[PDB]
């Protein structure tokens, strides 16, 4: 494949979890973005952060600013994603995705799924009261 | 279908001889979209106007693009009188053109600096009778006859370049000599912008 999310689990309340997007040892996203999304049952695919190849631009939803923190290697071969202070709706099966329409991404559309071509599996994030 | 600008933002931009061409035909382009990432030093036209060139429909809309450092600015000034217009880069006489000069903001780090800013400053037939030079100049809308002869980057300033030619093509040479120019803290660029109001139906139209 090309994406491969890792490092979900299950956690309590208030507990903290990194998730590693790591690229195929081919593959960069030096010029393009990476995305992370997440989805939860009966609500549609969330973006939650964004990061571009060498980090100049870095967007965060609303609903996990001051808790989520993405990050890059020097490579931009993996995109990290740490998230504090999780709470039991931040549950879901968290993708990432790439090989993104980069005009759009700059221009405010970050968090729209279908500019991004290229996903990953997903990783489960259990959060528990 | 929206033109997709995205190919500038994504790389490292060619030099000024090597511009980077993009065609557009059946599609809606939004250009504030494109010119708002930037920060735009500069932005003049011929033919046409900044505020006519967002805002009217073509059978096609062509976009070159390129490092250029903004302190050669005046070498675009002096045309064919300088090398930029001789040997490197020189728009449509027969076209509505734009150029535009602008800086990558610290944000666009998708796009990769190049090691410098480099130019062509002599292209030139050296003939047969290993004497004369006669100057080979960059048609309007066309690469240098050079270009197959100065690498993508020049190496260091001043650096000397030469291919020797069939006795079919006439013998002699083709020579040319590269400079370079110190790359800047934000890359530097210039977008050219040429439209053609054709037979074919204008559907390079705004996004509405
Ligand atoms: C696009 O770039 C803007 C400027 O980035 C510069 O700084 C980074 C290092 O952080 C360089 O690597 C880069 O090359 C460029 O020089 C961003 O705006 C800046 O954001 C930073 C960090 O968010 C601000 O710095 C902090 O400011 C607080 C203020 O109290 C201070 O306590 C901290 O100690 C730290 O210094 C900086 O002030 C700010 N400057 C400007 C001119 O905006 C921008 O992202 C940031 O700005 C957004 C709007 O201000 C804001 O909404 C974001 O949360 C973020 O802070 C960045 N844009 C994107 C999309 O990434």
């Amino acid at each position: 494949v090309q994406l491969q999310e890792s490092g979900g689990g299950s956690v309590q309340a208030g507990g903290s979890l990194t998730l590693s997007c790591t690229f195929s040892s081919e593959y960069t996203f030096t010029h393009n973005a990476v995305g992370w999304f997440r989805q939860a049952p009966g609500k549609e695919r969330e973006g939650v952060a964004a990061i571009n190849g060498g980090g100049g631009s870095t967007y965060y939803a609303d609903s996990v600013k001051d808790r989520f923190t993405i990050s890059r290697d020097n490579a931009n071969t993996v995109a990290s994603l740490i998230m504090k202070n999780l709470k039991p709706e931040d549950s879901g099966i968290y993708y990432c995705a790439t090989d993104v329409r980069l005009i759009d991404w700059y221009s405010g559309d970050w968090s729209l799924a279908r500019l991004y071509s290229t996903w990953g599996q997903g990783t489960q994030v259990t959060v528990s009261s | 279908v929206e033109c997709d600008f995205s190919p500038l933002l994504s790389g490292t931009p060619p030099q000024v001889y090597n511009f980077k061409r993009l065609v557009f035909t059946n599609c809606n382009y939004n250009l504030t979209k494109l010119l708002s990432l930037f920060s735009v030093n500069d932005f003049t036209c011929s033919q046409i106007s900044p505020a006519a060139i967002a805002s009217n429909c073509y059978s096609s809309l062509i976009l070159d693009y390129f490092s250029y450092p903004l302190s050669m600015k005046s070498d675009l000034s002096v045309s064919s009188a300088g090398p930029i217009s001789q040997f490197n880069y020189k728009q449509s006489f027969s076209n509505p053109t734009c150029l535009i000069l602008a800086t990558v903001p610290h944000n666009l780090t998708t796009i990769t600096k190049p090691l410098k800013y480099s130019y062509i400053n002599k292209c030139s037939r050296l003939l047969s009778d290993d004497r004369t030079e006669v100057p080979q100049l960059v048609n309007a809308n066309q690469y240098s006859p050079c270009v197959s002869i100065v690498p993508s980057t020049v190496w260091e300033d001043g650096d000397y370049y030469r291919k020797q030619l069939s006795p079919l093509e006439g013998g002699g040479w083709l020579v040319a000599s590269g400079s370079t120019v110190a790359m800047t803290e934000q890359l530097q660029m210039g977008f050219g912008i040429t439209v053609q109001y054709g037979t074919d139906t204008n559907s390079v139209c705004p996004k509405l």
